[PDB]
């Protein structure tokens, strides 16, 4: 989850999120460099009483400031597209889980073997247990086996929603009549939080997502007990 | 393409034209100060003598001011140019902006 | 001296360090003594 | 059955349209439809600028393909010069 | 006479004045809506109500700022005032149709206001996506009033686009080619082409939404074989060209302002500036699905839209470096308009660069629908489009009115606004990177510090807006009349005096061919 | 039919100061007044309807 | 293509009238014949209350709310089937 | 007095009455959809027609009767009409995009096929083919009308323009009968939605274009057009060719390919 005064991304929970962090560091360095260079040149242009107001020939310098930005874009696009296709690569999941968006809560279905499904609602602020997080806890978490490739399928039974978990680098729109696929792999046990990410009406702010990542044997016994 | 010496000689020739008129004097000076340079003394000499032929003392003083202005923070250029121009200034009776108090704010 | 709204289409005076010799004189009308001064300017400036 | 019955512009054009049509036939351009062609622009051979009043705005494209146009009022009287290239213009009021 | 002049106008300057007054009034509405947003978010908890009242405010904020403030001011206001003067034309091509483009806008705004007064308002986002905007989740008249508001705004701009394109192609002096027209005129022409092509596609899409809501069509309803994602394609096919429509006249004004207060006769690299605006206009039609990277799109499509979007940095960079090259060697005048334009160059660049971050579809998965997007587009809109509007307003107010502003007050105003907008939006990068979603009326506690700072910033900008009104009042109250304006030889719009007569260029300029 | 464009040209070029939308004669004024009355009265009525629709009606 | 016709020299009204009466209107006449031969009602199919058809998410703003604007009782069933 | 050739238009109330008619039509559609009343809509439609009538009346007064349409003004109107047609092309492009989106990827609710299960399309070789021959023929007859006008031939201009209009009316009557006879409706899922909204906007433009041709017909009867100056006729012919080409795209896409 986010922590107070956080500046950057949540710590990576999946390998793909770690790739995004390194790619963001690379790109932000370029953003900082170009922003600062423009600010500096502005200040340079503005700090001399020397003048030159006759016509200036443009042809030569426009090669530089077309070619250099093209090279920079290529230096961004290459790692960007590598992560894109790596994100997309075949992986073979062990488990498929569906989530259906609703106004205003998520339901989950684990129907590879038995018919397991339940609803997952925000815990109201007045009912939080001590130390629990306002607007983020749910009554029934999405328990999942850690260190395993999971196929998540996302849809909606009413308006658009969007199923997001920032620390796993996940955001997949929930569209009625459509079944969107994404894959999820947590390197670590724990609790990983997200929030509905497409405006969906009166309680858009209040239908969060909580994944609970545990060893397979715990997940199996939990699954059986939820039938 | 044009050497510095060729550029300077074109400008000397321009101002040296015996019957240069007032419009051409102004056109010349207002064009010249657009360039990335302080004009050589020999150019300013010719412009000052054009002022003399046009009976225009004030524009001669103004030309000296714009030499100082074109040097920007390079405070050494203007005293050098005035030094080089002192024989002309004395010959033509041109007082410097400093001698006239016109450097005061 | 006095600039008028209805003069907007006429050459005008400006103080601009990059336009050192403006299109008109600052003062167009001369008194008797100023006329005599412009005559004296036709002689050696060392005598001013 | 090739017949007639459609008026021509010569018969039925009116107002400003008719003025433009009749002047073009005389080779005249009182409504400024054509670009004027420059003279050499010397003081001896200034560009002659027609006007129905005593001043007109000139735009001077100093050199072919300049994208910058130099604009100034041209007044009745002695020829004036473009402030950028010096080419001469003289007002011809009528 | 008053009705004849101001309700029956066929005059490009008076109609431009009408647009500027309309856009200034809309800007107050949009500012109030922005302060309600930031009041709701200025401390954790609920201030106003749940997300419905909150997102009616958010939705109206965006429509007001875009359709009733920026486009009327830039295109209807500066475009009508300046374009005919900059080409020496006696008016617009269709001067009476021009007046209808203006008078469609108060009814369009009334329809938006009606949408928010009836039922529970249209709490949809300015994108108006179904099914949230459909007749089950937004039953009643509000969304239909919003659709009709957009229809009228769209007709207004399409007819205005026809007018500007025709005027600029057909009514220049016969010797003036398109490569001798000023960059602001170019910027308006290209904006008008984008409007002409994009708004009919929006109109098609919102009409389909109207029939799904009222005639039992199912364009966007899977029960009938429709698709909500089809709406998104049609909307964003308009909506990306639209943000270039919002910035291009700004680019044109910035070119004029930077040239003027650098003491230059011309912008650096004129044909490169024309090339860059045309290239941006063209590339702006082939990138729209970067608004849709999370909807479930194939990987190769994501790769294409990532790359096509990033290419726009190349012509945009030519413009930024050409502005800097225009400053280079200038006799710099530190006028208030110049301050607006310098702030523009820097802050627009920051916002453009965060747009390039978002163009990367892999990073956009995590950043989409978060405040990182909000930060990107408020740097290009609140510190880009608006900085260009303020710069042009301060620069050309003496032309339009014949009176001068107080420059010290105008510099004070710039300083306050600059602190305010940066305090508002810079922390929203942190909120986006750390996962705060868009269109939320409240946030998990961790996000409190940057939301508190952001809201405090929005109040500083309010103080700047109030001071702006006083500054305009002071100018009209004191009546300092303009005398001389420098650089008229390269700024034709000033050459008829301040204000110009009702009819200008009754005798056209003389421009020969050689 | 005969060609009577010439007489319409005389009518609409008469030097009477009228704007083109009133220059045909008294019928122009009537049609104008009808148009503008319907537009302004209709606009007031639309505002009444907004007033009505802005409140719940059980 | 040059089509299969072929008559210029200085285009004109006479040629376009030739085309109007010699090609365009004869083609309309042929298509008018073809259509009058193949008109005559077709058997209306069994009614099946498919959920992607006869959509009603809001009553129509005319009639009883349940009839489309150009409702044809012979061939347009209601959500409940053909009318009596 | 001006010495350029452009038209300074008299101050006019029709922009305002047109804008208010737009307010009344849209608030009127809202009132009809949600408050069971046609009152505001009928007022808006009425003031819209009055506005269009007096505005285009005035344009005729300004040109035929007052001579303000110099060649420069006419050239501007040419650009204006071309740009207007371009905007209308893009408007139809949005409906063709909706049609191809839904038909190339038919969803499970449809049966996963196009045409959807339960849809029985019209036979494109019957009335749709006839309608195609009718609009194509009218493109030939309007070209004859144009050439007769340029050649100064009043009678054959009128004959050809009358035949063009008759064919426009024929298309509209045929399309109206096909709408009534169609066994599917606008509420029959995305098939009926795309079919009727796209051909419906097309039919509206046929009616608009036919009305424009009829305006030209009566101005021609009154001798307004010269053999060289008749932009209203040219504009109506361009718009008519636009209506014909949109029909050919509809025919190939929706009636034939989508059957
Ligand atoms: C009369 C009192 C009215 C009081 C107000 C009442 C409400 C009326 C509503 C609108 C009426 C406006 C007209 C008032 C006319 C007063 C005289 C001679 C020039 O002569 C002419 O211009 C002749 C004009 C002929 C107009 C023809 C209208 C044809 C209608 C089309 C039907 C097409 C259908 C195709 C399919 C048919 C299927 C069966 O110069 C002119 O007259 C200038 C005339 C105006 C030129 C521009 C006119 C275009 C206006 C279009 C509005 C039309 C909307 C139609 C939409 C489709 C609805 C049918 C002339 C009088 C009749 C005008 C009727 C329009
Ligand atoms: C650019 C707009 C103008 C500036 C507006 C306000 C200026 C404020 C400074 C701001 C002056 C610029 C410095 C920016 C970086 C500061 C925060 C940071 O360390 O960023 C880190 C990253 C994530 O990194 C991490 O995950 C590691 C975390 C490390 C923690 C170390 C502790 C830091 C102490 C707390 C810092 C508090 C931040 C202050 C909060 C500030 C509240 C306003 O976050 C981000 O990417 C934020 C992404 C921003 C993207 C827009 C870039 C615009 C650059 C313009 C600069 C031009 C020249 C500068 C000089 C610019 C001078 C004009
Ligand atoms: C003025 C309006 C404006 C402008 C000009 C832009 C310009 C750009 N925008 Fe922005 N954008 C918006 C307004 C604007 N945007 C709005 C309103 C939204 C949200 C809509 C909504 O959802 O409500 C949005 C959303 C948006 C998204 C979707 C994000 C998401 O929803 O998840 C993306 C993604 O690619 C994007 C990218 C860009 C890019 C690449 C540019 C480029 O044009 C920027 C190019 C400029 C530069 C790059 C800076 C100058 C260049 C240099 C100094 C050269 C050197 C630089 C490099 C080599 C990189 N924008
Ligand atoms: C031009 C566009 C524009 C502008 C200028 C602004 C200005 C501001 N916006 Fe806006 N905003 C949007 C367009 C704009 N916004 C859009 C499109 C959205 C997304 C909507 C959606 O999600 O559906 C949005 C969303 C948005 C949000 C996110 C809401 C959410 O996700 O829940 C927030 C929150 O802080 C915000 C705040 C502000 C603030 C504090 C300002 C302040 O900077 C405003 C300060 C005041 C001004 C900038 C002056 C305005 C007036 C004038 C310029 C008139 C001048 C008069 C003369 C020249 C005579 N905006
Ligand atoms: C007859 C030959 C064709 C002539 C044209 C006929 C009508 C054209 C009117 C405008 C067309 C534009 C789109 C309107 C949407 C639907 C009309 C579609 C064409 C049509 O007429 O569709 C009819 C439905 O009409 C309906 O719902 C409702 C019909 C009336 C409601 C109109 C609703 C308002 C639409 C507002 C659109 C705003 C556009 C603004 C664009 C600006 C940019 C089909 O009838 P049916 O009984 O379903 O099936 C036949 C079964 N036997
Ligand atoms: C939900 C329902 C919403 C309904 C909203 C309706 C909104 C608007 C109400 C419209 C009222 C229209 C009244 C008639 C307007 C005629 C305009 C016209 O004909 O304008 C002409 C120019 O536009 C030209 O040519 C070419 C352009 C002609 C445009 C004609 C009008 C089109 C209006 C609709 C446009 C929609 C575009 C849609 C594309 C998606 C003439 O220009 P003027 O400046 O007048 O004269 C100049 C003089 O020199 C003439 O002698
Ligand atoms: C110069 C060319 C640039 C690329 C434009 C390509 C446009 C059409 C591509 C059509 C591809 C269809 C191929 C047939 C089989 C797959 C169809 C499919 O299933 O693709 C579906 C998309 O469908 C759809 O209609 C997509 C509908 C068209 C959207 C095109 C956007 C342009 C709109 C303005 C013009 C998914
Ligand atoms: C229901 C609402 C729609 C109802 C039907 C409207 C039908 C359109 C009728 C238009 C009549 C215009 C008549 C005026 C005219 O045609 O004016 C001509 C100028 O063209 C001009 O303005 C050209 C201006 C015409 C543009 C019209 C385009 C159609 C607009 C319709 C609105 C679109 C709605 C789309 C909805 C999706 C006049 O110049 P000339 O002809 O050269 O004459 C001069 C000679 O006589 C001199 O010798
Ligand atoms: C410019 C923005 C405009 C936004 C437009 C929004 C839509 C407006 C249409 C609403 O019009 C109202 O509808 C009511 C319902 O039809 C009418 O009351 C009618 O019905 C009431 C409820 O049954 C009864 O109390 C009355 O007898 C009867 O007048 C009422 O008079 C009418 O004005
Ligand atoms: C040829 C054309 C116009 C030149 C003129 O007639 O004045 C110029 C104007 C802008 C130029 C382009 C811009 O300067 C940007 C690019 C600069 C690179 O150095 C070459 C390609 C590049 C894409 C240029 C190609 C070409 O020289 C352009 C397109
Ligand atoms: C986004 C749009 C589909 C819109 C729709 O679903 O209605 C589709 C239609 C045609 C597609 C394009 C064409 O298939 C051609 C290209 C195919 C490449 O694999 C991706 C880019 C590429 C340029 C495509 C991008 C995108 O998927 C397009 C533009
Ligand atoms: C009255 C007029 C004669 C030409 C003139 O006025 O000088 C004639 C010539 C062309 C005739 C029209 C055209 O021949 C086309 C139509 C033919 C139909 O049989 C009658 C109406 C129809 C529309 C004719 C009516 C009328 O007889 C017209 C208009
Ligand atoms: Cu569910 Cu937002
Ligand atoms: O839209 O960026
Ligand atoms: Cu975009
Ligand atoms: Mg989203
Ligand atoms: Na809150
Ligand atoms: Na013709
Ligand atoms: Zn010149």
């Amino acid at each position: 989850m986010a922590y107070p005064m956080q500046l950057g991304f949540q710590d990576a929970t999946s390998p793909i999120m770690e790739e995004l962090l390194h790619f963001h560091d690379h790109t932000l360095m370029i953003v900082f460099l170009i922003s600062s260079l423009v600010l500096y040149i502005i200040s340079l242009m503005l700090t001399t009483k020397l003048t030159h107001t006759s016509t200036m020939d443009a042809q030569e310098v426009e090669t530089i400031w077309t070619i250099l930005p093209a090279i920079i874009l290529i230096l961004i696009a290459l790692p960007s597209l590598r992560i894109l296709y790596m994100m997309d690569e075949i992986n073979n999941p062990s488990l498929t889980v569906k989530t259906m968006g609703h106004q205003w809560y998520w339901s989950y279905e684990y129907t590879d073997y038995e018919d397991l499904s339940f609803d997952s609602y925000m815990i109201p602020t007045s009912e939080l247990k001590p130390g629990e997080l306002r607007l983020l806890e749910v009554d029934n978490r999405v328990v999942l086996p850690m260190e395993m490739t999971i196929r998540m399928l996302v849809s909606s039974e009413d308006v658009l929603h969007s199923w997001a978990v920032p620390s796993l680098g996940l955001k997949t729109d929930a569209i009625p009549g459509r079944l969107n696929q994404t894959t999820l792999m947590s390197s670590r046990p724990g609790l990983y939080y997200g929030q509905c990410s497409e405006i969906c009406g009166s309680n858009h702010s209040f239908m969060p997502i909580v994944l609970e990542l545990v060893p397979l044997k715990y997940f199996e016994k939990w699954s059986a007990s939820m039938l | 393409h044009e050497t510095d010496e060729e550029f300077d000689a074109r400008w000397v020739t321009y101002f040296n034209k015996p019957d240069i008129d007032a419009w051409e004097l102004r056109k010349g000076m207002n064009t010249l100060v657009g360039y990335d340079l302080v004009p050589e003394p020999k150019i300013i000499d010719a412009a000052l003598r054009a002022c003399r032929r046009l009976n225009d003392f004030a524009s001669a003083v103004r030309i000296l001011e714009v030499v100082k202005d074109k040097a920007g923070p390079h405070k050494e250029i203007y005293p050098y140019v005035i030094q080089e121009l002192r024989p002309t200034l004395n010959e033509l009776g041109i007082s410097t902006p400093e001698e006239l108090g016109l450097d005061k704010v | 001296s006095v600039v008028k709204s209805e003069d907007y289409a006429l050459p005008s005076y400006v103080d601009r360090r990059d336009y050192p010799l403006p299109d008109v004189a600052h003062v167009k009308n001369l008194s008797a003594s100023q006329k005599a001064l412009k005559e004296k300017e036709k002689a050696s400036w060392s005598s001013l | 059955a090739s017949g007639g019955g459609v008026p021509t512009d010569e018969e039925q054009a009116t107002g400003l349209e008719r003025e433009v049509m009749l002047a073009a036939r005389k080779g005249q351009d009182p409504y400024n439809i054509l670009a004027p062609k420059a003279t050499s622009g010397t003081k001896e051979d200034p560009n002659l600028v027609p006007s129905i009043t005593n001043k007109r705005i000139v735009g001077c494209i100093c050199e072919e393909d300049n994208s910058t146009v130099i604009w100034f009022w041209l007044h009745k009287g002695e020829a004036q010069r473009c402030p950028s290239c010096g080419t001469h213009y003289k007002l011809v009021p009528h | 006479m008053f009705i004849n002049r101001w309700l029956f106008s066929t005059n490009h300057k008076d109609i431009g004045t009408l647009y500027l007054l309309f856009g200034a009034w809309a800007g107050m509405v949009g500012t109030a809506l922005s302060l309600l947003i930031r009041a709701e978010l200025g401390q954790p908890g609920t201030l106003l109500g749940d997300d419905q009242i909150y997102n009616v405010v958010v939705t109206a904020h965006a429509f007001v700022m875009i359709f009733f403030m920026v486009m009327p001011i830039m295109i209807g206001g500066f475009g009508n005032w300046l374009v005919p003067l900059m080409i020496g034309a006696p008016d617009m091509a269709f001067p009476r149709m021009n007046n209808m483009s203006f008078w469609l806008l108060p009814p369009s705004f009334l329809l938006l206001l009606a949408s928010s007064m009836v039922e529970a308002g249209a709490g949809t986002g300015w994108t108006v996506y179904p099914p949230l905007a459909g007749n089950l989740a937004h039953a009643g008249a509000s969304v239909d009033l919003t659709i009709f508001s957009l229809h009228l705004a769209g007709v207004s701009s399409i007819l205005g686009a026809i007018n500007f394109i025709t005027t600029i192609i057909n009514m220049k002096p016969p010797a003036m080619s398109q490569y001798q027209t000023p960059l602001f005129v170019w910027s308006v022409m290209i904006t008008a082409v984008l409007l002409l092509l994009s708004l009919p596609v929006l109109a098609a899409g919102i009409t389909m939404l109207l029939t799904d809501r009222n005639l039992n069509t199912t364009f966007f309803d899977p029960a009938g074989g429709g698709d909500p994602i089809l709406y998104q394609h049609l909307f964003w096919f308009f909506g990306h060209p639209e943000v270039y429509i919002l910035i291009l006249p700004g680019f044109g004004m910035i070119s004029h302002i930077v040239t003027y207060y650098s003491g230059k006769k011309e912008p650096f690299g004129y044909m490169g500036m024309v090339w860059a605006m045309m290239s941006i206009g063209f590339l702006g039609f082939i990138v729209w699905a970067h608004h849709m990277f999370t909807v479930g799109m194939d990987v190769d499509t994501r790769a294409y839209f990532t790359s096509a979007t990033m290419i726009i940095a190349i012509p945009t960079g030519v413009k930024v470096f050409s502005w800097l090259a225009t400053l280079h060697g200038g006799n710099i005048k530190w006028s208030p308009a110049m301050m607006w334009a310098l702030g523009f160059i820097f802050l627009f660049t920051v916002g453009g660069l965060t747009g390039i971050v978002l163009a990367n579809s892999s990073l956009d998965i995590v950043l989409h629908d978060t405040y990182y997007v909000v930060a990107h587009f408020h740097y290009v809109l609140s510190m880009g489009a608006v900085f260009a509007i303020m710069g042009g307003f301060v620069h050309w107010f003496p032309l339009f009115s014949g009176y001068t502003l107080n420059d010290t007050w105008a510099k004070i105003h710039f300083a306050i606004m600059f602190v305010g907008v940066n305090m508002t939006f810079f922390p929203q990068h942190f909120l986006g990177l750390s996962g705060m979603p868009r269109r939320y009326s409240d946030y998990p506690d961790a996000y409190t510090m940057w939301n508190t700072i952001s809201s405090m910033g929005s109040f500083i900008s309010l103080t700047a807006v109030m001071l702006m009104v006083f500054i305009i009042w002071e100018a009209f109250a004191s009546k300092r009349e303009v005398l001389t304006v420098d650089l008229t030889t390269t700024n034709l719009e000033w050459l008829n005096g301040c204000p110009p007569p009702y009819h200008t260029f009754e005798e056209p300029t003389y421009v020969n061919l050689k | 039919f005969e060609n009577r464009v010439a007489e319409k040209q005389k009518l609409f070029q008469e030097d009477n100061g009228l704007p083109v939308h009133l220059k045909g004669g008294a019928t122009d004024n009537i049609l104008y007044r009808v148009t503008m009355t319907l537009c302004l009265g209709g606009t007031l009525y639309s505002l009444y309807c907004l007033g009505w629709a802005s409140f719940p009606h059980k | 293509a040059s089509a299969a016709k072929g008559d210029h020299g200085g285009t004109g009204a006479r040629t376009w009238r030739f085309l109007t009466f010699g090609l365009a209107l004869p083609s309309v006449a042929l298509c008018t014949l073809n259509s009058w031969l193949h008109s005559g009602h077709r058997e209306r199919p069994a009614f099946i209350p498919y959920h992607h058809l006869r959509i009603r998410t809001k009553p129509f703003s005319w009639g009883d709310g349940n009839h489309t604007f150009f409702h044809n009782p012979r061939v347009n069933p209601l959500p409940t089937g053909y009318e009596k | 007095h001006q010495t350029h050739a452009y038209h300074m238009v008299n101050p006019s109330p029709w922009p305002l009455t047109g804008a208010l008619s737009a307010l009344l039509m849209t608030s009127g559609l809202t009132m009809w959809f949600h408050f069971n009343s046609m009152t505001l809509l009928m007022i808006g439609l009425t003031t819209n027609m009055l506005t269009m009538y007096q505005w285009w009346r005035d344009v005729i007064r300004e040109s035929t009767f007052q001579g303000h349409h110099t060649p420069a003004v006419q050239k501007g109107l040419r650009y204006g009409m071309i740009l207007f047609i371009i905007s209308e092309v893009l408007f139809f492009t949005g409906f063709f995009w909706a049609f191809y989106h839904s038909s190339l990827a038919p969803t499970p609710e449809l049966g996963g096929c196009w045409p959807p299960t339960g849809i029985h399309p019209l036979n494109p070789l019957e009335v749709p083919l006839l309608n195609t021959s009718v609009l194509l023929a009218s493109g030939v007859s309007i070209t004859w009308a144009h050439h007769s006008l340029m050649e100064g031939d009043r009678k054959h201009m009128l004959q050809a323009l009358f035949i063009t209009i008759t064919l426009g009316v024929y298309f509209t009557l045929l399309q109206a009968s096909e709408y009534y006879e169609a066994p599917f409706t606008i509420s029959d899922g995305v098939y009926g939605s795309t079919f009727f909204v796209a051909t419906g906007f097309h039919g509206l433009h046929v009616i608009i274009g036919s009305t424009f041709l009829i305006v030209c017909f009566f101005r021609q009867l009154k001798f307004h057009f010269t053999s060289n100056h008749h932009f209203g006729f040219e504009a109506a012919a361009w718009y008519w060719h636009f209506v014909d080409v949109v029909w050919l795209f509809l025919y190939v896409s929706i009636y034939w390919w989508g059957s």
